[PDB]
């Protein structure tokens, strides 16, 4: 049954592209990344300074994609280290 | 030549040259709600855009789920127009609301983000009544029944029907569920028992249905009934189908009795892409739907029947519309036997053909000359039994076919002539209806004196003026129609009216 | 009836050393009163 | 306040006079007979040629929402009906209540009562009972009740 | 005088309340918690918390403020729930994340934060499932 009944495609997250994503370098304000890519949809709540940026996409009748970043920042607003995840592991 | 600022998206704008507003739709076809067109042609596609929330306003009886499940945009994603519009047509296809507003607001913290807002004003859903009646004449009785598409707010589909009385008592119970799993899939089903005093008959049945594309669903399901009849007046027809399984009714003697437990299939496909669920003014439907036995059932047969309905504009305010009317329909037997009976098709009434008494179209009993009896001085049909005629006695006791058809047209047209409080729930239509019954297997050869219910060229005919008026308490129609083409046997009825929900 | 008097108490909630909690909103605060 | 008047039927040619509220007359044809008709709450309705009848009303007024219109029909083909209507309204401001009652002989009786409350709320009740006369009605109530939402 | 010539007034401002007069109660104008009601919801013993919660928001503008904030917090629940089926997993750690922040005091919270613990489970964000165990294992008891 679950094979054959359709389903809408979900989207979720920030959208990403190479051509912006590496813009972004080490010593950038939170004001120049948050212009380069726009605002972030995910922080830590808890006290971290931190920004995630999360693209997925489930299409109908297909798996799910999803590559994220994560942008580290420290007391004074200033990029400290990116991460990148290009694929689910 | 295209100037400005083309985030990416050059081909698409020369693709659309080789305008005002399709430069702004396929932007709006991803996240620019706002970019800037002027003019060659200069534009600049502004930021990307994301939704922060979803909110809804006026929903104080509908469950939230209903709304939200409908809703194609999902929050924290890219926002698209094409993604947002089909909220409304969504919603609307539902019935349940008087009118969908949405908006856009953009949020005050960031210019990139905009908060979606749906409002809609809750409608009336069914209703719950019951009466009595009694005396010296009437005796006892009572009916009583509740139907909703929305009960309670929860989103499902209920009701209750059923009634006592001296000579016939009966009771239908049906529930279904549009969405048992997230994605859609539909469960459902009904439980009735009906004894008319002689033709007792009980059943159940029970369907799952799901959607496989955006405008189409699939339905199938299981069922029993079981029919107990006794005391059958003699007809040739009635006959004809017994003999066919090897029953052997003694002459003119309506001492009888017979009785099936029969298992069936239910199957069906839908098409909707209708505008409204009220006074659609475009789009079109098709309802396709059918039975067929399963082996080891006493009566063997198929049936399959096809409603279809056609909204099409000719202005530019929808106000003016043609709307076309279609169904067929055709069954038969399986194994040597013939259809039973009871499932004829009957057409006449509000709902198929208008101006004709309920259930007169098409071909009519023929009787044998029934026994002598105490009935015979004022209390039967005088040729229908040995008193009144020695040989087949013709009738117009309407009995239906095997296979009928049933169109008409209907040129819906606005009556501005009474406020909006009552225009808005009013529109009318000029209507021409027709539609013909018939049978097979008829033996016209071995009848020669007798109508050949084979012929299907015997078309009825007639025309007139309908009202419809969405009332508060349930939708109601009023017409009024003048037959053209009648054939002997047909009885007229021009004043007719009855519940518009159907 | 008076079902708002059935209302359980409202609780506090703390973090765990190393992190804390969300900065509470100014909205809908409700100040103790005799 | 009176004069002459004739209609051509379509064959047949009919004739009368009209004279003076309550106005009289008389037709003949080329049947012929006498015919009267009043308007004033009340009403009169003579007519009898070479078939024959009468009809008549009156609307009193008890109260501002009550009434009785005593009421009789007379034919011949005089023999016929008579009788007294009565009733009394009631409202608020959501709802309407109408009750209905009479008297008659063939004495002919009938009570019931209409009520709608709001937008969504029916109910309504009526009884009919006979005795004394040409036929008896011991029983025959019906009622419904409606609600809607 | 005796509230029943009020209701014979109507006929002919507890009284508004008395006779279900609610378009006269607000014509008149923590009142508006009348408005988040319904007659056969109600007698069916239905949860009304999924219901348009934009009259008790007017309503809120002493323990009965409580029930209040929970009547809030609740229609915040329902939504994040539906969303966890659907697989909307931004949109559920967001609404769930303005849950704690508004309302850090109700015990709507408190039943939301598994919701938390599964969503950073389906996105590869192991550092906030871990935070957010945390958290839930601190408060409990």
């Amino acid at each position: 049954l679950e094979r054959v009944v359709y389903r809408p495609d979900i989207n979720q997250g920030n959208y990403l592209t190479a051509n912006d994503v590496s813009k972004i370098r080490v010593g950038m304000t939170q004001q120049q990344v948050a212009y380069a890519l726009g605002t972030p949809l995910m922080s830590d709540p808890f006290g971290t300074n931190t920004w995630f940026y999360v693209f997925r996409q489930q299409p109908g009748h297909e798996g799910v994609t999803q590559q994220t970043l994560t942008l580290t920042f420290n007391s004074s607003g200033v990029l400290t280290n990116i991460d990148n995840k290009p694929a689910l592991s | 030549e295209v100037s400005g600022n083309l985030a990416g998206h050059s081909a698409e704008i020369e693709q659309l040259t080789k305008m005002e507003d399709d430069i702004k739709k396929l932007l709006g076809r991803y996240g620019y709600a706002y970019p800037r067109v002027q003019s060659r042609v200069n534009v600049d596609a502004g930021n990307r855009f994301y939704v922060r929330k979803i909110r809804f306003e006026g929903n104080d009886t509908s469950k939230d789920a209903v709304l939200r499940r409908e809703m194609r945009q999902m929050e924290g994603a890219w926002l698209g127009s094409d993604l947002v519009d089909q909220g409304k047509e969504r919603l609307n296809r539902l019935g349940f609301f008087e009118t969908v507003d949405t908006d856009t607001q953009r949020v005050p913290g960031s210019p990139d983000q905009v908060d979606v807002v749906y409002k809609v004003k809750e409608r009336n859903t069914g209703c719950f009544n019951f009466g009595i009646g009694y005396g010296t004449e009437s005796g006892v009785s009572f009916q009583a029944g509740v139907q909703q598409d929305n009960w309670l707010g929860t989103g499902y589909a209920v009701g209750i029907n059923g009634t006592k009385n001296d000579y016939q008592t009966y009771a239908e119970l049906s529930v279904t569920n549009p969405y048992f799993t997230v994605d859609g899939v539909s469960l459902g089903g009904r439980l009735f028992y009906n004894d008319f005093q002689t033709n007792k008959s009980y059943g159940t049945d029970v369907t799952l249905g799901f959607p496989i594309n955006e405008y189409n669903s699939l339905r199938a399901g299981l069922g029993y009934v079981h029919n107990s009849l006794s005391n059958m007046q003699p007809q040739v027809a009635m006959w004809r189908y017994l003999y066919s399984m090897g029953e052997h009714p003694s002459t003119s003697d309506q001492d009888n009795s017979f009785k099936t437990d029969d298992f069936t299939f239910n199957y069906g496909w839908t098409y909707n892409k209708l505008d409204r669920g009220y006074f659609p003014t475009d789009g079109s439907r098709v309802n396709l739907t059918g039975k067929v036995t399963i082996p080891g059932s006493d009566n063997e047969y198929y049936k399959v029947t096809l409603d279809t309905a056609t909204y099409v504009p000719i202005d530019d305010d929808h106000k003016w519309v043609v709307l076309g009317r279609t169904r067929w329909g055709y069954g038969d037997g399986l194994g040597g036997k013939e259809m039973p009976f009871y499932e004829n098709f009957y057409a006449g009434g509000s709902s198929t053909v208008r101006g004709f008494q309920s259930n007169t179209i098409g071909p009519k009993a023929v009787y044998f000359p029934h026994q002598a009896s105490n009935y015979d001085p004022d209390y039967d049909y005088e040729c229908a039994t040995q008193d009144g005629a020695k040989d087949l006695c013709k009738s117009d006791d309407a009995v239906g076919g095997n296979a009928m058809a049933v169109a008409s047209l209907e040129f819906i047209t606005p009556t501005p002539f009474i406020s909006d409080k009552y225009a808005n729930s009013v529109r009318t239509s000029f209507f021409w209806d027709m539609g013909t019954v018939w049978d097979t297997n008829w033996d016209s050869s071995q009848y020669s004196g007798y109508p050949d219910y084979s012929d299907p060229s015997n078309i009825r005919m007639s025309a007139g003026i309908a009202l419809q008026w969405m009332s508060p308490l349930g939708p109601l129609v009023f017409s009024y129609a003048q037959p053209f083409k009648k054939y002997d046997g047909d009885k007229a009825e021009q004043f007719q009216f009855n519940i518009g929900k159907t | 009836d008076e079902a708002y008097l059935e209302a359980a108490p409202l609780a506090e909630l703390h973090a765990p050393a190393g992190m804390i909690l969300p900065v509470t909103s100014g909205d809908y605060a409700i100040p103790v009163t005799n | 306040e009176a004069g002459a008047w004739a209609r051509i039927m379509s064959t047949h040619v009919q004739v009368g006079v009209d004279k003076k509220d309550l106005f009289t007359g008389f037709t003949v044809t080329h049947g012929a007979g006498l015919y009267a008709s009043a308007m004033f709450g009340a009403y009169i309705d003579l007519i009898g040629k070479y078939y024959a009848g009468a009809e008549a009303g009156y609307r009193y007024h008890v109260t501002e929402d009550a009434w009785i219109e005593p009421q009789a029909e007379l034919v011949y083909g005089l023999i016929g009906r008579t009788g007294v209507d009565v009733g009394k309204s009631f409202s608020g401001k959501d709802w309407k209540v109408t009750a209905r009652a009479g008297l008659g002989y063939q004495m002919l009786m009938s009570v019931g009562l209409n009520a709608e409350i709001r937008d969504n709320v029916r109910f309504g009740l009526e009884f009919e009972k006979s005795a004394f006369g040409k036929y008896n009605v011991d029983n025959a109530v019906n009622a419904n009740f409606r609600y809607c939402f | 005088g005796n509230w029943r010539q009020a209701i014979t007034q109507l006929e002919a401002i507890y009284a508004y309340y008395k006779n279900a007069d609610l378009p006269l109660a607000q014509a008149a104008i923590l009142t508006n918690m009348a408005l988040d009601d319904s007659a056969l919801q109600g007698f069916f013993g239905v949860d009304r918390s999924d219901r348009d919660p934009q009259h008790a928001r007017a309503a809120f503008s002493t323990k009965r403020l409580v029930f209040l904030k929970d009547r809030l917090a609740k229609y915040e629940y329902s939504v994040a729930e539906y969303y966890t089926e659907r697989g909307a997993w931004v949109a559920v750690v967001n609404r769930v994340e303005g849950m704690l922040r508004d309302y850090p005091d109700t015990q709507a919270t408190r039943d939301a934060l598994p919701l938390m613990e599964n969503a950073y489970r389906q996105m590869q964000m192991n550092a906030q499932a871990e935070k957010v165990a945390k958290i839930i294992a601190a408060n409990s008891s």
